[PDB]
């Protein structure tokens, strides 16, 4: 499939800290399904999003369904069918920093995985059982789709 | 894959000005065509002077510059003369350019005004406008009692690309998007802000709300003119050369598509 | 002493060419168009009426030197298409724009003078 | 020394309303009325009518070199 992760957040916070950048907002996000937590930089002069809105996020390493590498070169006249045709934001990126718990001795129980969408910080971070699909230096794509 | 179907809309049309919208084509066609208005819509203007006598107080070079900046009247002239470049004359003949003759004394005590109107041409098409058949006559020169002006110049086919003389307009006023849709402008303190003349919003809103799907259409125009032309014939002459300057690209274009 | 004469914006010197063709083998089907003696008048409206073909997959423009009179305009399209083509149906679109163009305005002027 | 024939930014001509503008200034217009009855809408064209020196006027105050 190519999916590293997929869903469903509740935006549960809109710029804590105060609203830094005036198109760009950061969301504090948690899922039910999994209890992972969310920050996440949005655009929001194209994609607004509201606090308490929900919608579904989808990490994937790829836009085509069927399991297939992408060359991070930017191809619109592209016919085949693309996972991005089912959600409304869609941003690519690469990840760049894996925490986690782990002691010298112990495996890592919960998972950090840090996504950079040129610029627009993305951490992910709850149980590292969710978290395998993820290296640093890997690219990724956002694929979030509001839902009521 | 191909060309916009702009549609024009004329709000006011004058001697001195015209206002007109362009709607449904790219913001770089309105720019270009902005652009050509100023710098590729040739006129005729003095581009070649003789001083056989000036006694006055301004200089040769003074005169001669001044006399360049007064506008003729170029309407039907200008695409009949040629380029002297392109004239297989010698330095001038009435195929690519215009005489003037210009001798004016001060006899009384008392001081004479050479102006426009002391341009005399052998072409009656091609004449200063201020002398065209309210307002004056542009000030060639203050003369003293004994003072004496006596020159022969000659006036040829440019435009605002060579020398701002051969620039037909007095201010062309281009705009977009009256009101920040497109959020081309970010203003700090929109509430600050004027409205625009072509705005349509309540006076409680500053600014339209964001248009994420907007691009640039219906663009605004004022092209106000120096006296040369009139405006609908700078915006028509604009036209035609801006195309027609295409046309002579594809032509080089498709000689070196051949020749390879 | 050292100013160009105004002439040599637009003019061009004998034995230099309005337009240069180059391949790019950066990448496959792109081509810079050198063209002399324009600037951003011509420039832009071409690389937006590219900009508008969707098998035009890269489409810019720079003046290299202010100084200088010259535009490069960078062109690359899809593999069924070719970077010539594309500025060749580029500048058709444009001349058809200007045309219609000129001609309502001659309307639009035609109806305002008599109402 | 003489008023400008265009006005320095956008070109419109100035140099036949001078005399106008000090025929309105005698007639009792404030400065910015008189540029209004010309049609200086422009800050640029009213400052070249505003900040106008004539000089020349000054030097017509010497004998020519011939009689
Ligand atoms: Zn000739
Ligand atoms: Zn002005």
């Amino acid at each position: 499939a190519g999916i590293l992760f997929e869903d469903i957040f509740d935006v549960k916070d809109i710029d804590p800290e105060g609203k830094k950048f005036d198109r760009v907002s950061r969301l504090h996000c948690e899922s039910e399904s999994f209890k992972m937590d969310l920050i996440l930089d949005v655009n929001i002069q194209i994609y607004p999003v509201d606090l308490g809105d929900k919608f579904r996020l989808v990490i994937a390493s790829t836009l085509y369904e069927d399991g297939t590498l992408d060359d991070g070169e930017y191809n619109p006249t592209d016919d085949r069918p693309s996972r991005a045709d089912q959600f409304e934001y869609v941003m690519y990126g690469k990840v760049y920093r894996i925490e986690g718990d782990e002691t010298s001795t112990e495996a890592a129980t919960r998972l950090s995985a840090y996504v950079s969408y040129g610029g627009l910080l993305m951490r992910l971070q709850g149980d590292a059982n969710n978290l395998h699909g993820f290296e640093v230096d890997s690219r990724v794509y956002l694929l979030m789709k509001k839902l009521a | 894959p191909y060309a916009n179907q702009p549609t024009v809309r004329i709000t006011e049309l004058t001697d001195e000005n015209v206002k007109f919208i362009i709607e449904n084509t790219d913001l770089a066609v309105a720019n270009s065509i902005r652009r050509v208005f100023i710098a590729e819509v040739p006129i005729i203007a003095i581009d070649w002077v003789q001083i056989d006598a000036n006694s006055s107080v301004l200089h040769d070079e003074f005169i001669a510059h001044r006399l360049g900046l007064i506008p003729l009247t170029s309407d039907d002239i200008v695409d009949k003369l040629q380029y002297s470049r392109d004239c297989t004359c010698e330095e001038f003949c009435p195929e690519c350019s215009v005489e003037f003759t210009l001798d004016v004394r001060c006899n009384e005590d008392q001081t004479r005004h050479v102006t426009s109107r002391d341009l005399i041409s052998n072409s009656p098409r091609v004449i200063p406008v201020t002398s065209r058949n309210e307002q004056d006559d542009i000030l060639i020169v203050k003369l003293r009692k004994g003072q004496e002006l006596r020159l022969r110049a000659y006036a040829k086919k440019g435009f605002g690309k060579e020398h701002a003389k051969w620039n037909p307009t007095a201010g062309v006023a281009f705009e977009y998007d009256p009101d920040n849709a497109l959020r081309h402008t970010v203003y700090p303190k929109p509430e600050e802000w004027p409205k625009s003349e072509y705005s349509e919003l309540d006076e409680d809103e500053s600014q339209a709300p964001y248009d994420p799907n907007g691009k640039p259409e219906r663009f605004y125009y004022n092209v106000e003119s120096c006296g040369s032309l009139r405006p609908e014939t700078i915006v028509l002459s604009a036209l035609s050369g801006l195309k027609k300057k295409l046309s002579d690209l594809q032509t080089q274009l498709s000689h070196e598509i051949q020749s390879d | 002493m050292n100013a160009p004469p105004a002439f040599e914006s637009f003019l061009l010197f004998e034995g230099e060419k309005k337009i240069t063709i180059n391949k790019d083998t950066k990448v496959p089907n792109a081509c810079l168009f050198t063209i002399n003696k324009e600037d951003h008048t011509l420039g832009n409206i071409i690389k937006s009426q590219l900009l508008k073909d969707p098998q035009v997959l890269f489409a810019g423009y720079k003046v290299p030197h202010p100084l200088e009179h010259k535009i490069i305009i960078r062109v690359q399209t899809t593999p069924d298409y070719s970077p010539q083509e594309a500025f060749t149906n580029a500048i058709t679109d444009l001349i058809s724009e200007l045309s219609l163009l000129e001609e309502r305005f001659r309307v639009a002027i035609k109806d305002k003078q008599e109402g | 020394m003489i008023i400008p024939v265009r006005c320095f930014t956008c070109g419109k001509i100035v140099g036949n309303k001078w005399e106008a503008y000090l025929g309105l200034l005698q007639a009792e217009y404030t400065e910015g009325d008189a540029l209004d009855a010309l049609g200086l809408k422009r800050y640029c064209c009213r400052r070249m009518l505003l900040a106008h020196v004539d000089l020349i006027e000054k030097l017509l105050n010497y004998a020519p070199l011939e009689k």
